[PDB]
């Protein structure tokens, strides 16, 4: 019924939340698309074998941000990136680090600047990354 | 922000009875033109086939009912 | 440069085209030359100011002229193949002029290596490599 | 054998009538239950056929031990939650001698402290949230 | 490769042949391969381009050409089919042309391993090949 | 070897095909998305030419190490600040070391002092008197 000899996904107008739950499988994760990044389409034969380096580039060419927080895979468009700026009163930034790297949180496209034994720092990037960023930095200082 | 997602699990009863008896054709019309003046006149037009999974807003469905 | 007869298999050649031909006393046969065969076909289609693409390849060249021309363009790639088909003749080199229009007709696009074409601002065609 | 030949059904027959195989009632939400499926199903491997239609389709889906919820995948919901006076190692030993751990969707935190990020789906996060906070007011 | 009889036992099928058609002088037999038969139809059904699929059996085989084939594809195939009948005969090896409709002409689909064809945004269908 | 093809686009449309030469995503405006360009361009040398291209169309442009904003020249902003315990080196010491140091808009001021002068685009001026007036009230 469906004749194609190899393997892949042939997609015509799709629109890019039924493109993506079909990455969905090679990526072992499920991938949560976001209502204004739903909005745009794509149509063309594609084939995954390293999905994490099509992910990459295709959220380049089409214009993108993505993020993998352990659990699921966020995916928001590049106008949707967020800024703040937040202050430590009594923990370091390489404090701060070390529990990102430790928990798995650690984004190594969006990292955090500052000076790295001071208490203030820019962060930036996806919304549920800085949402956990600046929640989790007014949540130590409290219990310090 | 926090009470209005309260109030859209309040309000799915009357969402799917504005829906059953308002037009297809004329809520498409007040989705595109709120897409349109919302982001701008690059926007892409909403067709009939996302009514599968995807849900038209409430201030669409009521002044085409 | 592209035969492998000698002087004596030449006259069965020049002998059986004449009892072929009854009103021919006798028949001539002259080796022209190959490189001034397609060095007068690009020196012609040079001089008119037409756009062309060679393609070489084993035993024969083309010349391919396509693109959207104007009308004096095609008046003056008309006059020269007539002319070069009445001393060369269509055997080995072959002129392809086609007129077609502006391929991707109003679309964007992103050429070379990795290509897309772009149907509208917020959609996305992967074709082959533009 | 067995099995269930859909024909357009709605996500809500589909997986009620694989709640036999499975020992459990199945709970899809209103969210999941307008996507449709249909082909000839054989149920012989329920807990590896549920693992793969999630991902086919775009779903999550938690089991506390009593039944068995499905939400699509834009339901997913996550908080961070901060402990006074208890570790996260002490709480997850707490998690692992209920029986609620659940380890594709872990604690993400350092292992002795009282801050950690967790996010799954919305009856496993509110549970969560629910018994780390009552494990604040305890101590 | 299917028969076994032995010389005389010819020699009396082509007596009581001859018997047969009263116009005749002699009926000549002659064995052939069982093996060119059904190759040579495979070696012109690969000629033509056509999708097929070959189920070989015991006493004969059989070719299943299927699909939404297009205008010229299904004149060839009668141009073949009429002219291996005429050689052959259809006691060995039989052709069975049907067409069918695409269903997926305007929809998105998965082939491979995990083939399935999303007929709308929120439809799925599985099919069991 | 690359290259865009512009046909009557919105400057949204046009950088985010030098999206991939340049390694980092675009965020064009609203107000500078209206503007248009035609032509065939080649993207071999992508720094120089989106400095060529926003002063021959009117841009300012900021690269904060994650993205790159783009905004017409119309929404620059400016404000002067005044530091009570810190002066103006030490506040350019932590943006040599935090990278967030632009060379084009700098900071105009004494040079140990208090009041100091700025200007850019919005995003810029909008973390510079946040990150200045954050390290008083820390001190």
């Amino acid at each position: 019924k469906i004749p194609v000899t190899g393997s892949g996904f042939v997609a015509k107008d799709d629109s890019l939340r039924t493109f993506f739950d079909a990455m969905a499988l090679q990526l072992k994760e499920p991938v949560i698309v976001s209502k204004m990044a739903a909005r745009k389409k794509i149509t063309g034969n594609f084939e995954f074998h390293d999905p994490n380096a099509l992910l990459e580039k295709l959220s380049l060419q089409l214009g993108l941000i993505w993020y993998f927080d352990g659990q699921a895979i966020y995916i928001y468009d590049a106008s949707e990136m967020r800024n703040a700026v937040v202050s430590l009163r009594n923990v370091s930034l390489n404090e701060f680090n070390n529990f990102l790297k430790r928990s798995g949180l650690y984004n190594k496209n969006y990292p955090l600047r500052g000076d790295n034994r001071k208490g203030t720092f820019y962060v930036s990037g996806p919304p549920v990354y800085v949402d956990m960023v600046v929640n989790a930095a007014t949540m130590m200082d409290k219990q310090n | 922000s926090s009470l209005s997602k309260h109030v859209d699990e309040g309000l799915d009863g009357y969402r799917d009875y504005l829906i059953k008896y308002s037009d297809r054709e004329l809520v498409q019309f007040f989705e595109n033109a709120q897409l349109k003046r919302q982001y701008g006149e690059e926007t892409e037009t909403v067709k009939r086939d996302k009514d599968e999974i995807e849900k038209p807003s409430i201030f669409a469905l009521l002044p085409a009912y | 440069q592209r035969n492998t007869m000698s002087k004596k298999e030449l006259e069965v050649l020049s002998q059986k085209l004449r009892a072929l031909m009854p009103y021919a006393d006798s028949v001539n046969i002259t080796l022209m030359d190959d490189v001034t065969a397609a060095g007068q076909a690009e020196a012609g289609l040079k001089q008119q100011a037409l756009p062309y693409s060679r393609r070489n390849h084993k035993g024969g060249v083309t010349f391919v002229i396509q693109g959207a021309l104007d009308d004096v363009e095609i008046l003056r790639a008309r006059q020269f193949v007539d002319s070069y088909y009445r001393t060369w003749g269509g055997r080995y080199v072959q002129f392809a002029i086609e007129l077609k229009d502006d391929w991707l007709k109003g679309r964007s696009f992103q050429y070379g290596a990795e290509g897309y074409i772009k149907m509208s601002p917020g959609h996305w065609y992967f074709p082959s490599p533009l």
